[PDB]
This record gives structure tokens, C-alpha cells and sequence, in this order.
């Protein structure tokens, strides 16, 4: 929520959730 | 009432943020693997 996307741990739908 | 015409609206900006990333990436580097780009170019927009 504050800009922390961590890619490299929850990537190994989603986009339409957060919009 | 305002999600009713949300839906849409969110499906063209989508559209275009999808095109934005769509120039950018072809311009950055023109990699043969599908998934590499792809999830690479999905978490671009989800991150940039």
C-alpha cells in the first residue's frame, strides 16, 4: 500500500483487485 | 451506481496503460521468451 512491491517474493486478477 | 460505469472506464485506461508499457518495452530492448517479457512487462506496470 505504501509502494513496496516485492516481485521477487509474491511472483513466481490481481491488477483489477488493486485498481 | 459509480462501480456500474467504473467497470468500463477501468477497462479502457487498462487498455492504455497496457499500451504504454507495450512502447516502452519495444523501445527499451526488442528476449524470446514469452513469459520472461511478459511477467517482466506485467510487474513493470504493477511497479514503475
Amino acid at each position: 500500500i505504501f509502494g513496496q512491491i516485492p516481485l521477487d517474493e509474491i511472483d513466481e486478477l490481481v491488477t483489477f483487485l488493486l485498481v | 451506481r459509480m462501480m456500474k460505469d467504473v467497470f468500463f472506464f477501468l477497462f479502457f485506461l487498462s487498455v492504455w496503460l497496457v499500451a504504454y508499457g507495450v512502447t516502452t518495452q519495444a523501445l527499451l530492448h526488442p528476449d524470446g521468451r514469452l513469459e520472461w517479457i511478459f511477467r517482466r512487462v506485467l510487474y513493470r506496470p504493477y511497479l514503475q
